[PDB]
RNA sequence: ACGAGAACAUGCGCGACAUUCCGAA
């Protein structure tokens, strides 16, 4: 990471980390829907993207709070092994095993000190800080969309309310500390977005 | 099986006027044997068609019948004679009737046709 | 890209989504836009004088299969060819990165054409028999060589035939056109 | 407060079961990476749905199982049907004895005019193999814990008694349950009385 | 209340069975000889559809009759009928296999035949791999109650099926005296469901 | 659609001789020989075509009708099934005298008259097969005429002989017939 | 491999003039324990399995016998030699090996013809 | 309050049709 900060990263380098990420395979499963059949119907195909992951590797995160933020944290994760993450979590997708730890190695980074201050997660600050740390910045916009999925939000299914946020990556000469924005559009509820700012600086 | 060793023992080259004949014994003709062992093929028929595991009192009739013709077989020619000796035909039939089951009938059948086998091979 | 591209897809089951800059977008066909990939290919090399190459991504899909999911694969198979050399071209999946000479000549020209003729002749085009080759060939045991040896001894087709699939799939780097040739064959005679 | 039920368990083959999805005639759906042969918990879930719709005869029950996204009545899924992966120990047997995880069914079919046979391939996933199914039970009403594992038992009685995957009324997908453990995974509800199969 | 009842027995060979697959259907797990659902149901469906009634010029296994359509089921577009009968893969009996270690059986046999041209006389050998004669296979039927009133005529044609496989073959050229079984059928139960099948027969 | 079965018995009045790959023909399960409903077939098929072609598919209509035809776009079933004729329990227990004998034939040559002997199994004459035949009346006003086409073609089959070399004395068969029944249907 | 040598070595006619006709009974006999050791689960063969592959080794000395084409097989190919290795091992994966180097034989026999 | 929620890659389909282990002594 800081070799690339430093400029000392080749285009042939750059190609190596490229192809040296080891994730795994993405797929496309097709499936039919056999309902319309016992209505004089026909089977309606659609179609299911996944993507699994090789034996070693998975999905990493940090997380940053108290003590009891924390530990609320873990007891979270536990019950999410089992809930899922993604798209079809009741047709068979999305279950893991996750395992929360400390981070020497990231610590290592976190502790660093520099000129420039790099997005580790899709944020936005409010007005009053974008005023100011938009100079100089360097970042993409992210359109934030989708569904509301909660059983009391209203009676049918609908949209929550467009969202932007800067990538992960962006750099800003400023730290801005974003917050959880309300995408809700007069709703049971208050649909939440996060776009708070985890901070990683560095020197460029 | 251990037949090979008394097939070898009992295999033996002979020539005249030029021709090598690899015959066992000068009287070891296919059909001087082939007469017991027709003899034991129609026991052993009756045998599987009989599918008992003892051994029947008609084949046992049959059989001593073909002690008969194994005495009958050793006066006829000297060498019959002598391959029945170095093989000891005689002990196994013994113990065919003593026993009195199909599975050690088979195995001496079996061991039978091993030795004409291997007799018929060394040829 | 925008004028010579019409005169050399002539009389070819093709569309040009866009041809354009340096890039260039196409749905036909499968075996049309393989064909024309070969001639265009042919026609860019004797329009550059050879100081130019350029890499190519081919995926084979189903009608009804997202389109979205048709752009971004095959841009997935273009970007796999843009490696090294970045002289390639991607066919259908990322374990078939040929040369242009290699996929036109050593897989199309030497292996395919071939093995077509001769299975004409059988009464079932040889689906079920190009089959068992690729089921023989997936597997990598010196025993499914023997199982493919005696496959191609019941092939009942041309010995030297045999021989030269025989040799074919002995060798690594011959297997995978080998492999790509039946293929290629299977998708040819099917309904 | 919460609870999850987990369900492991393996899905023994009775006979060749053939889910849709090189070239191969007909090929069984696969796993991306290793190319292990799957059952998906989508092909699961529709099955035994359709089985307790049958069984019951959408009912309320299947709502609460299987989810809905019925306009008002938005319903949870309280069952997770993960996918049926190869087992460790049928990969083992069938590396052993050089047996394939999958084989070729020829079929004919004869024309009712001309009396030809029409040959048609088929892969399916042979007899001997057996997948690791996992199954979550979320608990999101206690007072129907009940209810809903007894319309579980019949929906997996009833697939016991059918197929799960291609033509089964032609002698394919048949499979049965073997249920290793019942365990809580997520809250303090009691599910050792509970009981699948 | 849905209801499936389950009828298991024996398919005892009477004349060697030849299910091609000239090598002959095996598991690929025991490397036994097989009878296939598929083979049972279709056979027992063309064996109905002739004797029920055959329409002239019909082309499409959806033209039958309509109890033929009921029971082996039909794939017509809107007329989508679900088949009742389900006829799994008839495996190699263990008892058979036991009988067949004895006496040292090889749960198989190869038949030698020629064809013998009409004018040049010349007989072409060929050989055909068949299941022995004692031979049993574990057969196991499924059928789905899903209308109680067309139930006992339903097994009715069943039983007719039935009575004119036994006077006919299952797979291979049987018309030269291959693939003649018989059905002995050891249990007729309602495995699922409250229905009474104790008065249902099929033979 | 009626399946009539015809029951009844072949006994042989010479050495019966099926040579399967010189042995004799015999079921593996019960080590008795047998005689394959293929070789009645072909024999009866092949009898009563030189009473009535390099395809062998092409034939006469009534031989078509009767045994069945593979021909293209004609494809005809065959009202004919004939079954494996299995060794008689009845006979088995009249022997029960082996049930197949070796006989020997010295083949003398013309010129050197060198002989050069050799042994062949048939069953023992008297002995007798169970056969079952099955009939499929595909056409109601035709099975008469079917029937009558059997008949002659048995009738060649009893002045014929049946497998092995029967210029020589082997096969010779006679068909004693003992219920021709409607078992399906109601003709 | 060593299948594919002698073959090439016995290859002129192969192996004096041999034919699948003449193995058909030894390949019917080595199919047959083959599969008895097959449906069976132990590392060790059996007795039963034993005395089988006694009268297997008799019936290739029988084969031997009777013509001099297979008699030729059997001497270059190790056959019978492989079989008493096979009885003194006594290891199912020897067993194994053994039927898969005979049907590799049987496979490129039929190949170079 | 996870571009989310509901959705069986499934229904129909005989590896089958013609074929003397025969001529010769
Ligand atoms: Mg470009």
């Amino acid at each position: 990471y800081s070799e690339y900060l430093r400029g000392e990263i080749d285009s042939l380098e750059a190609s190596k980390i490229a192809e040296s990420l080891n994730l795994g395979k993405a797929s496309l499963s097709t499936k039919v829907s056999l309902q319309a059949v016992d209505h004089n119907g026909e089977s309606e195909p659609y179609s299911v993207g996944n993507f699994t992951f090789y034996p070693e590797s998975g999905l990493y995160f940090l997380a940053k709070g108290n003590a009891d933020t924390i530990g609320q944290l873990e007891i979270l994760m536990h019950a999410l092994q089992y809930s899922g993450i993604g798209g079809k979590r009741s047709a068979g997708y999305g279950q893991f095993r996750c395992t929360i730890e400390d981070s020497g190695k990231f610590d290592s980074l976190l502790s660093q000190t520099g000129n420039i201050a790099i997005l580790l997660s899709s944020a936005m600050a409010s007005d009053e800080e974008l005023v100011d740390c938009l100079e100089d910045a360097r970042y993409l916009l992210k359109k934030r969309t989708g569904f509301v999925q909660s059983k009391t939000y209203a009676d049918q299914l609908v949209k929550k309310k467009d969202f932007y946020a800067f990538s992960a990556g962006s750099t800003f000469y400023q730290k801005f500390n974003g917050k959880i924005f309300d995408v809700s559009d007069n709703g049971r509820h208050s649909v939440y977005r996060y776009a708070k700012a985890f901070w990683l600086e560095g020197k460029i | 099986n251990f037949a090979r060793k008394v097939v070898e023992e009992n295999k033996r080259v002979k020539d005249n006027r030029g021709r090598q004949e690899i015959v066992l014994f000068n009287g070891l003709t296919t059909s001087k044997l082939r007469n017991l062992l027709e003899l034991i093929n129609h026991v052993y028929t009756k045998v599987y068609n009989s599918d008992d595991t003892t051994l029947s009192e008609d084949v046992r009739d049959e059989l001593e019948y073909l002690k008969v013709k194994f005495a009958y077989e050793s006066g006829r020619e000297p060498a019959v004679r002598t391959f029945i000796e170095k093989t000891y035909v005689d002990k196994l039939v013994d113990v065919v009737l003593k026993k009195n089951t199909k599975k050690i009938f088979l195995d001496y059948c079996k061991y039978f046709e091993a030795l004409v086998a291997y007799a018929k091979f060394y040829r | 890209f925008k004028f010579e591209l019409s005169n050399i897809l002539k009389g070819a089951r093709i569309s040009v989504i866009y041809s354009g800059g340096d890039d260039l977008f196409l749905i036909g066909a499968w075996d049309d836009v393989i064909s024309k990939a070969l001639v265009l290919r042919k026609a860019f090399t004797r329009f550059s004088a050879g100081k130019l190459t350029f890499s190519a991504g081919i995926g084979m899909y189903p009608v009804k299969y997202p389109i979205s999911k048709m752009a971004s694969e095959t841009g997935v198979l273009e970007d796999l060819a843009k490696r090294g050399e970045k002289n390639q071209v991607a066919l259908w999946n990322d374990s078939k990165v040929f040369g242009w000479s290699q996929l036109e000549e050593q897989i199309l020209k030497e292996k395919m054409i071939p093995l077509q003729e001769a299975l004409t002749n059988s009464q079932e085009h040889g689906k079920s028999f190009l089959y068992k080759m690729l089921e023989l060939l997936r597997n990598e045991d010196q025993i499914n060589i023997a199982r493919l040896a005696y496959l191609l001894a019941r092939s009942s087709l041309s010995e030297e035939l045999t021989q030269s699939i025989f040799a074919w799939s002995q060798n690594k780097q011959q297997k995978v056109e080998l492999i790509t040739a039946i293929e290629y064959l299977v998708y040819q005679i099917r309904e | 407060m919460y609870s999850k039920i987990r369900i492991v368990g393996k899905i023994d083959v009775l006979t060749g079961l053939h889910i849709g999805g090189g070239a191969i005639a007909s090929p069984v759906v696969r796993d991306p990476y290793s190319r292990l042969p799957i059952i998906p918990g989508s092909s699961i879930k529709g099955k035994m749905r359709s089985l307790l719709a049958k069984h019951i005869g959408d009912a309320p029950e299947i709502l609460r199982l299987f989810g809905s996204s019925q306009k008002g009545a938005i319903q949870s899924s309280r069952l997770q049907i993960s996918d049926a992966f190869f087992s460790k120990a049928s990969q083992e047997e069938f590396d052993k004895k050089d047996l394939a995880y999958t084989e070729t069914k020829f079929e004919n079919t004869i024309s009712r005019l001309t009396a030809v046979a029409n040959p048609r391939q088929i892969e399916r996933v042979t007899r001997g193999a057996s997948f690791d199914f996992h199954i979550i039970y979320n608990v999101e009403n206690i007072n129907e814990v009940m209810a809903d594992f007894e319309n579980i038992k019949t929906a997996i009685h009833l697939l016991e008694n059918d197929y799960l995957g291609g033509g089964g009324t032609r002698g394919n997908g048949r499979i049965r349950f073997v249920i290793d453990s019942i365990d809580t995974v997520v809250g303090d509800f009691d599910s050792s009385n509970l009981s699948i199969k």
